[PDB]
């Protein structure tokens, strides 16, 4: 029985192929979903900061007037305010509205916290933009704040420049050239050299940075003779918009699942 | 190593007179300054009624199981108590220790006059355990004639005020294992002054007349240094005194003899192992000499040791006398009729007395102290020491005969090299500003010579302390008797960091999308069951039997390493099933052992300098592949019975969605395709590719493997190589159109052989960018069709970027779809429709 | 991050929000005139002038982006949020410049921000259509209340929290 | 009613301790390294400081891959991956390695052959015992509570000096605070940083 064990097998491997399946039938009964592509984005953000040794902070959307402006160095009458860029909370004069970036959330964390402070911010933010292709009334913002002994803008650059390799790849640096905010001074406009893609490398414009004004200081009771700080924000939709080639944010906010899904789960 | 807080004590209170602590205190100093107390026993202590006896006579009860003893015992004032004991290592005219009614032992125990054996009891005879004074042995403790008359009180005679410390030493402080070497950091972390039990006024030199005997030494066995002198016409039959009894049993030794005990005595003393040789007993010169292949020496235990080229032992003309620094050998051993005796005071090898120890398994009271360094610089004070002693209890002369083999040329100068260290580098290390003078007060104490040059001192260590041989050696000694409880809590500085890698944070999520879809971790084995592939029934010649073997394994069937995580998974499957768990789903992600040639080891790199980029490249490329791998195991039900319905079996499909997550998890695209790869069913079993790279398998196990094993019937399984799996970071930019959709439904046949994804790539290759989702709703078979064909229906979406899709806009994509499915896979329309 | 990881597993698409309400939206949940709900924060100068109320609720932000995937044809959709609401206790109370030549004491901002609305984190979903998609093994699963009970559950096991479900109108 | 018809799993609790401790470090600046199981005797004791012939190796602790004198055998600690990251990376150099390691202890209550290690590595220019203590004492708040801290006390490695064992102050519970042995810690020995 040599051929009878040949046989006795031979029928019963093709027992094995009368059972075979089409190993290519989808099997996905429960379809993935995805967590927000600008959630991630900040999520991105977050954890490169967190591994310098820096920590998140939150705060509220709806936010006193004295935080959002007073303690930045940016007055009533100053050359600006709620009249073209803030929501503002009713009634005229409650000293309320919808924040305009998240600094008031690092303005609390100095009055919060003992110093050192190195502080990532990352939220909601409302600015008075209709809705089109490059802005959005509703957007999401990052912002740091070192506050230490002998910081410099030498220091404000290594952070962006290590800020810019996490977010770009290790061939990204940033340039500095001036400008003007309430809050700092020096202040100036920060361009990444986004090298990975666009096309072709060129200088992007990022967001802004700079030394926090002494009047900052002051309004959460730190003494600049002892203490300085820099800070910077950048905009997660411009962010994202630039770096993967996005030309409507419209889809950024509209929520329509095709546009989260090709991103992934998040997980 | 155990020893008595007394003789500590009384050695430490030579230079600082009155010296006394608690045990606790003492306790908690000796942990300050790095030795581990294992144990502190103050010795049981004893109420009442528990004196010495003499033993007046014995009278042998017959009739029971064991020989039991009615004993009349001395017990004082001449009054005679009549005592059953049940031990027989004691003779008429001994002393030994009762407890009389009324007394309490240890453990709280009452001892009351009993009737037992048919005799009435007035208390027991002890043992040293049952007094809580040492080890436990057979028999009751015996003093030694004259150590107290009967009615003594037993609590001051036994010493039971005293405490044992039990310490486990650390193996760079060898000094630490006697009396000597603990007395002397005591006083140094009590800063107080210390007599050296082992110097000249405290055992004065004994005379130097000519050699005790005749010696050859072969100085490549490492001897350094080699020691004899005699003492004839001792009393065989002396005992040692009970202070010296005492001692060596505190200590964990079991006296035996004068000639033995005083060497286990001067041992413990002074941390130089000593030996005794029944000198009538060596027969001619005695050699020092590496053992020969084969050789064989008997020990004396009785016992044969085969021997090996790298054991040093001592031998005579005649036969065997030592296996140097281990244990002596039973030809020269002193025994009861000895009266002369030879006195071996060694100094061997550190590393050749461990590895010849660790063979033979005799770590010896000797071999220990050898492994870690004895001091050289006390040979001769230990020997002579020894022989006095011996002498005094014994009684015979010490002859002033002495050989003192010290090397070749002899040293005459066994201190270490002198160490140039900064003097605040230990405040550095420490990061404490201590007093000045510290460093150098402290390095004093331990009895190295300190001398200042500016801001550089030069420390020259003792001969008892070989590892105090770099700065770093002498910074332990400072900061740890300064206490390491002054160091402060300072956080560093750490840089800006990198944080996680790719494969790092992939791993994680990979775990955290496995989980939420039910599936439960487990730590794997990387030890294989026996004879797993022979279940498997994987060919001879397949690459996942060429596997890395353990040599010493805790299983001496399983000392192959795993080529694949599927038999660990498969394990904590049957465990599961096998406690009453029977649908589970458990995951794993571990590193296999993949080896490419034999086991090439690359030989020793010198370790004062780093090793070259080739070295390194060359000691990677000899160990096996480890590359780390994903794998799943599926059995019972995937959806549990409930309200909604009875549930759903695991099958194959369950296994490629485990495929699926974990792509999903990575970001990267797979394919499955039909394969036939033990131990998966051949019909059933799908490879997977990343591009055109095979990673992995996924499906259901072949039956048989399933039989044969145990497994529960149709248990799934997969394993893909994430070493396989390439890094996918994309940057994404989905087009969201917002122009309205076509639904159409067609339906193709085709062969049955085809792959369902083969229809679908060729439908959307056709239909073009109009196509935004495809999806496979039916697969029907039938009579009217093809006995081998089926039919597939596919719920197209169509939309435009630009513009709302004419429906004839639509069906033109849909006739190029099925024109591509035509002309790729050989499909035929049956019938297509609007999706309502 | 790990309810959204464990929501986005189980198939839930996140949007971002908007904290401006749908003119009306109340009326049409025919919520009573005194459901807490309704004391909406106000502002005075939105981009619509009918859409001026801050959301109490997640819900008509949800409802919204679910309301815009179903008429592109994208008619099986679970979606979820996890964003603050903005619920206010009194009247809008302003409180009056404080000196920014100091730092304000812990009374001042104890009482900056007892005038802010409350403004907790919520987690909302919604979900419509096919909870299961058809396929080979079946014609598929229609979204039924037990999947929202299940992602109560999906939040509450990602929060390492025991809940009970009671029955309420 | 029940709604779980997709039961929920679990990612084991040590790979989740593991994670944890280094989110911990991260958190600090520093970074995860990682290595083979099946490693080189240079690595795994001759650049330890710790040779052939030392008071022990692995006739009684470590497995040996076979053949007898092969110099390979299974990692009984991670240290042999920090001695790859100090070669191939440049200074300074802090950094946590978490892996499987092998040791040849029977399976009882509370030992396992097949365990799981946590080391650490800092080196620096003028890092001191005071910042070993600080790194230790953030460690134990991370994982046992604000209250935490701990305590060193000399001991011996091959590859530290001055060496110590750290015991952890456990308050949060044990039913009752009190200090248990967490693990080793000292300065890298000369030798290793030579090697
Ligand atoms: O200084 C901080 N952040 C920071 C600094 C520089 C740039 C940026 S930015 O890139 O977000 N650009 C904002 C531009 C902008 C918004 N409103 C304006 C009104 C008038 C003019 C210009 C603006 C953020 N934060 C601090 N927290 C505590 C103390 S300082
Ligand atoms: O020094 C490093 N780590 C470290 C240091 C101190 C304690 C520990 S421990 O707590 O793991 N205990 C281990 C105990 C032990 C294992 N085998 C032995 C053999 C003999 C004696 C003792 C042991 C780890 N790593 C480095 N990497 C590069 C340069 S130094």
């Amino acid at each position: 029985d040599e051929r009878l064990a040949t046989l006795r097998a031979e029928r019963d491997a093709a027992v094995l192929v009368a059972e075979g399946i089409d190993v290519t039938l989808p099997s996905t009964r429960v379809p993935a979903g995805a967590r927000h592509p600008i959630i991630m984005l900040a999520e991105h953000v977050a954890d490169t900061f967190i591994a310098m040794g820096w920590e998140l902070a939150e705060g509220p959307e709806v936010e006193t007037e004295q935080f959002n402006f007073d303690a930045l160095n940016f007055p009533a009458d100053h050359p600006a305010r709620g009249e073209q860029d803030t929501f503002y909370i009713a009634p005229e004069d409650s000293r309320q509205l919808l924040r305009t970036h998240t600094s008031p959330v690092q303005i609390r964390t100095l009055l919060a916290r003992e110093l050192p402070v190195y502080i990532i911010s990352i939220g909601r933010t409302f600015r008075t933009d209709e809705l089109d292709a490059t802005h959005t009334p509703i957007f999401h913002q990052v912002e740091g704040l070192a506050v230490d002994r002998g910081l410099s803008m030498a220091h404000l650059r290594g952070t962006l420049d290590a800020f810019a390799r996490a977010e770009f790849g290790p061939s990204a640096r940033t340039r500095i050239r001036p400008h003007f905010f309430p809050f700092t001074e020096p202040s100036a406009e920060v361009d990444v050299w986004f090298a990975n893609k666009i096309g072709g490398a060129a200088w992007v414009e990022w967001g802004g940075c700079g030394m926090v004004h002494p009047n900052v200081l002051r309004a959460t009771g730190i003494d600049p003779d002892l203490y300085s700080g820099f800070a910077f924000g950048m905009g997660l939709e411009r962010t994202l918009q630039f770096r993967n080639g996005i030309p409507d944010m419209r889809d950024m906010v509209e929520g329509d699942v095709r546009f989260s899904l090709p991103f992934g789960v998040g997980a | 190593m155990r020893l008595p807080y007394s003789w500590l004590r009384e050695v430490v209170a030579v230079g600082a007179s009155g010296w006394d602590v608690t045990p606790g205190e003492l306790e908690q100093t000796l942990l300050r300054i790095g030795h581990e107390v294992e144990e502190v026993i103050p010795l049981g202590p004893v109420d009442g009624p528990v004196t010495v006896g003499r033993v007046a006579d014995i009278e042998e009860l017959t009739g029971y199981k064991k020989p039991i003893r009615a004993c009349a015992v001395d017990i004082g004032d001449r009054q005679y108590r009549e005592i059953i004991c049940g031990a027989t290592n004691f003779a008429v005219g001994d002393l030994v220790v009762v407890a009389l009614p009324g007394a309490t032992l240890p453990g709280g125990f009452t001892i009351s006059a009993r009737k037992a054996y048919g005799r009435n009891s007035d208390g027991m005879i002890c043992s040293a355990a049952e007094l809580n004074l040492g080890a436990d042995h057979s028999g009751i403790l015996v003093l030694p004639p004259g150590a107290a008359e009967p009615g003594a009180d037993g609590a001051g005679v036994l010493g039971l005020d005293d405490v044992v410390f039990h310490l486990a030493i650390t193996p760079d402080r060898g000094y630490c294992m006697s009396v000597r070497g603990l007395a002397r950091e005591l006083a140094c972390a009590y800063d107080l002054d210390f007599v050296d039990p082992a110097s000249n006024s405290r055992v004065p030199p004994l005379p130097i007349e000519g050699p005790a005997w005749p010696l050859t030494v072969q100085p490549e066995t490492g001897v350094r240094r080699f020691a004899l002198r005699p003492v004839i016409g001792i009393d065989p039959a002396a005992v040692s005194p009970w202070w010296l009894q005492r001692r060596l049993l505190l200590c964990g030794i079991r006296a035996t003899c004068p000639a033995v005990d005083v060497t286990n005595y001067v041992m413990l003393e002074l941390g130089h192992p000593m030996h005794a040789h029944d000198r009538n007993r060596i027969s001619g010169t005695l050699g020092v000499r590496f053992a020969r292949s084969g050789e064989t020496a008997v020990t004396l235990d009785g016992i044969e040791r085969k021997l090996d080229t790298a054991d040093v032992l001592i031998v005579d003309d005649a036969a065997t006398a030592a296996i140097g620094g281990v244990m002596g050998a039973a030809s020269t051993e002193v025994r009861a009729d000895s009266t002369d005796v030879l006195l071996e005071a060694a100094i061997w090898d550190p590393a050749a007395v461990s590895r010849t120890q660790r063979r033979l398994h005799l770590p010896s009271e000797a071999a220990r102290r050898y492994e870690r360094t004895v001091d050289p610089a006390i040979s001769v004070a230990a020997l002579d020491r020894c022989a006095r002693l011996l002498a005094d209890i014994a009684g015979g002369e010490v002859s002033p005969t002495l050989t003192d083999w010290r090397g070749d040329p002899p040293c005459d100068d066994w201190s270490p090299p002198p160490i140039r260290m900064g003097v605040d580098v230990p405040d550095r290390i420490a990061g404490v500003a201590y007093p000045q003078g510290t460093t150098a007060r402290r390095l004093a104490q331990i009895g190295a010579v300190v001398t200042h040059d500016g801001d550089t001192l030069t420390v020259t260590p003792p001969s008892w302390r070989p590892d105090l041989r770099q700065p770093a050696d002498l910074v332990e000694e400072v900061l740890r008797l300064e206490g390491l409880e002054v160091i402060p809590s300072v956080l560093p500085p750490a840089p800006a960091g990198r944080g996680l890698t790719a494969g790092q944070q992939r791993r994680r999520t990979i775990g955290r999308s496995l989980a939420l879809s039910g599936y439960v971790e487990i730590l794997p084995t990387p030890f294989l069951p026996a004879g797993v592939f022979d279940l498997w029934g994987l060919e001879a010649d397949d690459s996942r039997r060429m596997t890395t073997r353990v040599l010493n394994p805790l299983e001496a069937d399983r000392p192959q390493l795993a080529t694949t995580l599927l038999p660990a998974l498969l394990e904590a499957l049957v465990r599961n099933v096998s406690r009453g768990l029977v649908d589970v789903a458990l995951f794993a992600i571990a590193q296999v052992v993949q080896p490419t040639e034999q086991t090439r080891g690359v030989g020793l790199i010198p370790v004062d300098r780093r090793p070259t980029d080739d070295e390194i490249a060359m000691l990677d490329a000899s160990l096996p592949r480890q590359p780390q791998h994903v794998a799943a195991v599926l059995a019972g039900l995937r959806e549990p019975r409930g309200p909604w319905g009875p549930g759903r079996p695991v099958e194959a499909a369950d296994a490629f969605e485990a495929v699926r997550i974990i792509a999903r998890a990575s970001r990267v695209d797979v394919t499955l395709r039909p394969a036939q790869y033990l131990p998966w069913h051949p019909g059933r079993c799908a490879q997977v590719f990343v591009g055109e790279s095979s990673v992995g398998h996924a499906g259901q196990l072949h039956p048989a493997v399933i039989e044969r094993s145990g497994l529960p019937k149709g248990t799934c399984a997969v394993e893909l190589n994430l070493d396989a799996i390439p890094c996918s970071a994309p940057l994404p930019a989905p087009r969201v159109s917002p122009y309205p959709a076509v639904f159409q439904d067609v339906s193709l046949v085709v062969a049955a052989d085809i792959p369902a994804q083969a229809v679908a790539d060729a439908v959307r290759a056709g239909a073009g960018d109009l196509l935004e989702d495809i999806a496979l709703f039916d697969v029907f078979t039938g009579p009217q069709i093809g006995e081998h064909r089926k039919s597939l229906t596919f719920a197209l979406r169509f939309r435009a970027p630009d513009r709302t899709l004419t429906e004839d806009d639509a069906s033109a994509a849909r006739d190029a779809a099925v024109q591509s499915a035509a002309e790729r896979v050989g499909a035929v329309l049956r019938g297509w429709k609007l999706a309502a």
